[PDB]
């Protein structure tokens, strides 16, 4: 449900591990370039957005980075 | 590999947009203050008109060279160049609708003597429908 | 201020004391060597200028005690929040459609501030000079900082903050750094001296989904386009500042509750008085009330029978 | 007093006019343009805005009066001393000055055929107020405004355009539809108002706007 | 040989003494009369610290004062008053054509109503707080086209005293960024200077809202211009002397924020001529043309409705056209009758 | 550089061009355009979209 | 800044000076200035004065509110500024490097403030008070 575990569980276990926590939620001001940053960080965690209510919103980028992530410099976790 | 002696007599030159002629005329550098200036020493007063662009120096801000217009993104379109190797003997299976296409596309050739002869202007457009 | 930042050397006579990371400091002509820090020269403190009371605001009670609660009370009683534990909310975001309680509540907040209620309309943050604006709005923020306690009021943000920008031609290459460093400026004041950034905008459907995030605003105040138990109070106030001859009725036109602001209550009541100026009358009796209301008492809608 | 005729004149021609006419030779070679924004009076003096996007105050100097100084014209200025030397008549781009067709008449009214009441109607509606307005004014009715020609796919629209503009004996401008819409906010708007400003300056002239479907959604 | 050269030559010695002058850059003093030195803001320029004239009137150098500065040495010179743009090509001139309410036909309710709401607070303001309410500010002249909108404000232009700021709303906007907001704050501050004033912004769909989501360059530049125009129609005062009125087609594309009573209170619906107003327009544009006597206006008005004032002067214009290619004396009844039945062909 | 973003410049003897890595802003081409030393790294890209 | 000059408009065609006078091989050596110094050639500016002119150019307040309300004031900033000096010596004792991050340009300035405060009263709460005696 909206609330109850989001943006906070994926935050907390990102930073017990001291990994990083990249959020690509929203595309306001600047895809594929973010992967380079994540690669540079070496280990990384990419987080997403959940909007339906409190057509192809962010499942497009979701897969867009699972296409690069499937064949893939390895410890990045969407 | 020895152009050292000639670089000082080159005068790097800023293109500006010419406009009206009173003589005097008004240039427009598109970053500077579109100001008034005459011709140098050798360029004709009938060589520079409105609309076109001329080069301005930066020392005493005056024109020496008239310059061609700008085509910035359509430079690559142009008329391709070289051109592929297939020809009329390749594209087969039609034999007549080439000849309709052929007589319109091929009148800067032989053909203008026929057309200034028996008073024809050739068609300009050709359209090519097909599945 | 001439465009870029660039490296310097600062002289020894100035102390390394007042050099805050937004301290306006002077440079030397033709050399650019730093010479002396300056008082915060920048926007106006708005000395006693706006005047509507918080008593003739009409109707608005819960929003009035929320804005009274989260703006001027943590400026006065700054330490009771440091005796219970809950922080003062940093910003105040006011989304009102189409606008009832925006700018008389942000106008009647400006009396009993005893605080530098600095105004700026959020539309001259863009300027013809390139790279000007971010320096301007950080001058606004520090101009509230050295005048604490202050209330920054910036209107209609969706002028400077939207969801959709454009990477190419730079009509908005600078407004994506109007919002960006202002978004960095508000995070630079978590040490909580006294600066509260209240802000209003007609619509917040496209504001930005990074303008809140518990730090830049922490709040949201809905303005209701009021109804039955409030509409009566609006009519009671606006009629209470007029001449009436009691042939009028109050709750008859509180009835038919259909889609009114407070602004069109001021329009039908103001229009009632002005329609009474026809016969050069110093009061209003029956028709100018009903008359103006019906004329522009919502100039109707478009029902639609069958369904309904 | 008979020595005072022209000998004291020529020392001021050489001094006053070698200096003053020297910077008045700088009316041409280094000379600059500007737009004055106001003209105020101090116990004249103007504020110009030179087109490097900056604006200077100056006491108004010679070769320009307080009458031939309208706030918002195109008046030039020196590039180092910044004093307004002489005026220039008002300007704009060549994208509007490209509409200056001179090679109009080769399609006369004999090449058009089968539309002769539209030729009578249009030619009556346009070039008859160009040669007979006063007789028209003796009836006391307003000159008719712009004529919209319209037809299915391709009849005689533009051929009546350069056929009417062929034998008009006026000036004429072949303004397209999509020349008026560009990427900037300012340009589309600036150039129609300066198009009608051109037509007012060079009036009497008629204007053909081809294909209004550009500005017709 | 001497008085001629003395007058029209020695008068032209002025070119050298005026040629000696140097010109002065302008700027705005961000106040802080740091006593001996002030901080001013140049126009396209940096803020910086400037010395002073040494016997200037420092006590009235208010924050936000146009001041002139030296170029080379850069000390502040003689001050300036607050500038004006070519708003001189706005206020000082418009379209007031000695047109009066005599040419306005058949809408005496709308023009008596607009005249009373717009200049009657400027005639007798004391009767309004007498009743107990401030006067309204704006009127929105929404209607089908033709119909006397732009003109109506022509008749208002040639019958009032204050500087009738008549502007087309699409000569406002310019290609530079943040420029239109400069122009509209310059306009309304100019209205603050000369009072009471009337600001006529017709056709306003250029600045007209129903604000978008996605065009992001050519529209958000104006949807922040409408923010400045909107937050100075509103302001923190009520502008207290100036009254703007706006006339447009398509009121159903305007912004709700700019329509909420307050920015525009008494929205006036100017309407097509019914029958009485039809014969009014027909008589007024049939006036200066020579006529008949017992020319049947009533069958012309009876004939086909749904016209406009522009369409009825189109009727008299086409009938005078019929005589001018037909070579008659004035018209006949069949020339009005042949005139309406070709205007009635002109549907959409 | 900040206002107008490009040039190719030199580096002084006491700079050891080997460590100066990309997106680590520091310059000194005072007039002739030649480097001197290094400065505060100035928070790389993501530091941005996080803060 | 005072300097006279010459007529070296022309005549590019003696004065041992002890080696060209010194301080005009140190002007503000700027090209338009030194290009002006081709014509200019400044030399010296001497100075005279007399002893007379030289020589020519060369109380209380006690508990009004004065003595109290500038030792009721400054000892309070000695209290909490000495608390921040406590925080300074506790803090910088360990994990301190690079000259205390460049002397805390930010949050200026602890400790020195105490020295200044100490200096202010001991020139006042003695001296004219001394003359009270
Ligand atoms: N189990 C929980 N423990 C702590 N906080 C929680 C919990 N569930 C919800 N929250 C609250 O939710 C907020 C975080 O938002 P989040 O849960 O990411 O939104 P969403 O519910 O949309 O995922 C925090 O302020 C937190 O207090
Ligand atoms: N008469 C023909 N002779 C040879 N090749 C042909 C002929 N007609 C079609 N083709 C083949 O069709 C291809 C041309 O594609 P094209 O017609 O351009 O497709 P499209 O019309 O979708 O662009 C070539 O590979 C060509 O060999
Ligand atoms: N709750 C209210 N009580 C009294 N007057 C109101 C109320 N809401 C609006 N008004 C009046 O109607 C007008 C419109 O105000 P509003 O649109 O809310 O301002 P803004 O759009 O700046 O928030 C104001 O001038 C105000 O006097
Ligand atoms: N009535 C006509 N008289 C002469 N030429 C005509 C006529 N109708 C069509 N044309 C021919 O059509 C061409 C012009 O087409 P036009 O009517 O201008 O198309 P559009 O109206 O879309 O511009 C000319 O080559 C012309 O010879
Ligand atoms: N009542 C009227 N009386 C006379 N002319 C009118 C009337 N209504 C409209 N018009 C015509 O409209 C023109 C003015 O333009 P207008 O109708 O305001 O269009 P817009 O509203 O687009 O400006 C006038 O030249 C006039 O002929």
């Amino acid at each position: 449900p909206p609330g109850t575990g989001k943006t906070l569980l994926a935050r907390a276990v990102a930073h017990h591990t001291d990994c990083t926590f990249i959020r690509v939620s929203g595309s306001e001001l600047v895809v594929r370039e973010l992967f380079v940053m994540a690669r540079e960080h070496a280990p990384s965690i990419i987080f997403m957005d959940e909007i339906d209510s409190i057509s192809g919103g962010d499942s497009e980028v979701q897969r867009t980075m699972l296409e690069l992530l499937n064949q893939l410099t390895k410890n990045i976790k969407v | 590999a020895a152009d050292k002696q000639t670089l000082q007599s080159e005068q790097p030159l800023q293109v500006a947009r010419c406009t009206k002629i009173i003589p005097k005329y008004i240039i427009n550098v598109k970053q500077f203050a579109k100001f008034v200036v005459d011709l140098s020493d050798q360029v004709a007063p009938t060589d520079i008109e409105e609309g076109m662009r001329v080069g301005v120096d930066r020392n005493k801000y005056q024109i020496h060279i008239p310059l061609p217009p700008k085509i910035d993104p359509t430079v690559t379109m142009m008329q391709v160049e070289e051109k592929p190797d297939v020809t009329y003997s390749d594209v087969g299976g039609c034999k007549e609708q080439i000849e309709k296409l052929r007589e319109v596309v091929e009148t800067p050739l032989l053909h203008p003597e026929r057309f200034v002869n028996l008073g024809i202007e050739p068609p300009k457009g050709v359209l090519l429908f097909g599945p | 201020t001439t465009g870029s930042n660039y490296y310097v050397r600062i002289l020894s006579t100035i102390d390394r004391e007042l050099l805050k990371p937004n301290a306006s400091v002077a440079l030397h002509k033709h050399s650019n060597a730093l010479v002396d820090v300056l008082p915060p020269e920048a926007m106006l403190t708005s000395d006693q200028k706006p005047d509507v009371m918080y008593a003739d605001i009409g109707g608005m009670d819960i929003q009035k005690q929320e804005v009274r609660e989260a703006v001027e009370l943590p400026l006065t009683h700054f330490e009771l929040y440091k005796q219970i534990g809950i922080d003062p909310p940093r910003g105040v975001l006011m989304y009102g459609p189409p606008g009832c309680g925006k700018t008389m509540l942000a106008k009647a907040v400006a009396h009993h501030t005893t605080a530098a209620f600095i105004r700026v309309v959020g539309s001259e943050f863009v300027q013809k000079y390139l790279g000007e604006g971010p320096r301007m709005v950080r001058d606004v923020f520090r101009l509230a900082k050295e005048n604490a306690p202050a209330i920054i009021f910036i209107d209609e943000i969706d002028a400077i903050a939207t969801k959709r920008f454009d990477a190419q031609t730079g009509a908005d290459r600078e407004v994506q750094r109007i919002l960006l460093e202002l978004l960095n400026q508000m995070d630079g004041f978590d040490q909580n001296v006294n600066v509260k950034v209240i802000m209003a905008t007609n619509r917040a459907d496209t504001l930005d989904p990074a303008l809140l995030r518990p730090g830049r605003l922490d709040r949201k105040i809905e303005f209701p386009l009021p109804d039955r138990r409030q509409k009566r109070l609006i009519f009671s106030t606006i009629t209470s500042k007029m001449n009436l001859s009691e042939e009028v009725d109050l709750e008859d036109y509180v009835a038919r509750p259909d889609k009114i602001s407070g602004a069109d209550i001021n329009s039908i009541c103001q229009e009632s008085g002005m329609l009474a100026v026809r016969e050069n009358r110093y009061i209003v009796l029956a028709k100018d009330f009903e008359k103006a209301y019906k004329t522009v008492i919502k100039k109707d809608e478009q029902e639609h029978e069958f369904y309904k | 007093e008979v020595l005072r005729v022209t000998h004291e004149l020529q020392a001021m021609k050489d001094k006053i006019k070698e200096n003053s006419e020297k910077i008045k030779v700088n009316k041409t070679l280094p000379y600059l343009v500007s737009n004055v924004i106001e003209l105020l009076d101090v116990d004249k003096c103007a504020v110009i805005k030179t087109s490097t996007r900056q604006t200077y105050f100056l006491p108004v100097i010679g070769l320009v009066d307080a009458e031939k100084l309208k706030p918002g014209d195109l008046v030039g200025v020196n590039k180092d001393s910044y004093l307004i030397l002489e005026t220039l008549p008002t300007e704009y781009d060549s994208r509007v000055k490209a509409m200056e067709v001179d090679e109009r008449p080769t399609e006369q009214y004999s090449d058009i055929g089968g539309l002769d009441k539209q030729i009578q109607e249009l030619v009556e509606a346009i070039v008859l107020p160009m040669n007979h307005k006063e007789k028209f004014e003796n009836l006391g009715i307003q000159p008719p405004k712009g004529v919209l020609m319209y037809g299915p796919p391709g009849t005689g629209k533009t051929l009546l355009a350069r056929a009417c503009a062929a034998q008009t004996k006026a000036t004429f401008l072949k303004l397209a539809g999509p020349q008026l819409v560009q990427m900037f906010i300012g340009d589309g708007a600036k150039l129609v108002r300066d198009a009608f400003a051109l037509a007012k300056e060079k009036a009497p002239s008629i204007i053909f706007i081809d294909e209004l479907d550009a500005i017709g959604t | 040989q001497l008085k001629e050269l003395t007058k029209q030559y020695e008068k032209s010695e002025n070119d050298l003494k005026a040629l000696q002058s140097v010109g002065q850059i302008v700027g705005e003093v961000l106040k802080q009369l740091t006593e001996e030195k002030f901080i001013v803001k140049a126009t396209n320029g940096p803020r910086y610290v400037v010395g002073c004239r040494r016997q200037l009137d420092k006590s009235k150098l208010k924050p936000g004062t146009r001041v002139a500065l030296d170029m080379t040495t850069l000390t502040i010179m003689r001050y300036l008053p607050r500038e004006v743009d070519p708003l001189v090509y706005n206020m000082s001139h418009e379209d007031p054509g000695n047109v009066s309410y005599s040419e306005i036909g058949g809408l005496s309710e709308q023009i008596r109503e607009l005249r009373e709401v717009i200049e009657l607070p400027l005639t007798n303001p004391e009767l309004f707080q007498r009743v107990g309410i401030i006067p309204p500010k704006g009127c929105l002249l929404y209607g089908p086209p033709g119909t006397g909108k732009t003109l109506l404000a022509r008749a208002v232009a040639s019958q009032l005293d204050c500087n009738f700021l008549k502007v087309v709303s699409s000569s406002i906007v310019d290609k530079y960024i943040g420029e239109s907001a400069r122009l509209i704050r310059e306009m309304f501050n100019y209205a603050r200077d000369h009072q009471p004033c009337i600001i006529f912004m017709d056709e306003i769909d250029a600045i007209g809202g129903r604000r978008f989501s996605e065009g992001t360059s050519a529209d958000r530049e104006i949807q922040r211009t409408l923010m400045e125009l909107l937050n100075q129609m509103d302001g923190f005062d009520t502008l207290h002397r100036v009254k703007m009125i706006m006339a447009t087609n398509r009121p159903d594309t305007l912004d709700p924020a700019l329509l909420r009573p307050g920015r525009l209170d008494r929205k006036i619906h100017i309407d097509l001529p019914n029958e009485q107003a039809r014969l009014d327009i027909l008589k007024i544009h049939a006036g200066p043309i020579t006529k008949h006597g017992e020319i049947d206006y009533e069958a012309i008005v009876k004939l086909s409705d749904g016209f406009n004032g522009a369409d009825l002067r189109n009727v008299c214009t086409e009938a005078g056209m019929f005589a001018i290619r037909a070579d008659h004396d004035f018209v006949v009844q069949e020339d009005f009758m042949k005139a309406v039945r070709k205007v009635a062909d002109s549907k959409k | 550089v900040h206002p107008e973003g490009k040039f190719v410049v030199d580096v002084d003897k006491n700079i050891d061009i080997n460590d100066v890595t990309p997106n680590c802003r520091v310059a000194l081409r005072n007039d002739s355009y030649t480097l001197h030393k290094i400065l505060p790294n100035k928070v790389d890209p993501l530091v941005s979209l996080m803060m | 800044v005072i300097d006279a000059f010459r007529l070296i408009n022309a005549n590019m065609m003696p004065r041992q000076t002890t080696s060209n006078l010194g301080h005009l091989n140190k002007p503000s050596i700027q090209a338009l200035i030194h290009g002006l110094n081709r014509h200019y050639y400044s030399i010296t500016i001497n100075y005279r004065k007399n002893e007379l002119e030289q020589k020519m150019l060369l109380l209380t307040l006690q508990d009004y509110s004065e003595h109290c309300k500038h030792n009721e004031s400054v000892v309070k900033e000695m209290l909490e500024l000495a608390k921040n000096y406590n925080k300074a010596v506790e803090e910088e004792d360990k994990m301190t490097p690079e000259q205390l991050a460049i002397k805390n340009v930010g949050k200026q300035d602890p400790k020195r403030h105490l020295e200044e405060h100490v200096d202010v009263l001991m020139t006042s709460n003695i001296v004219q008070c001394l003359a009270a005696m």
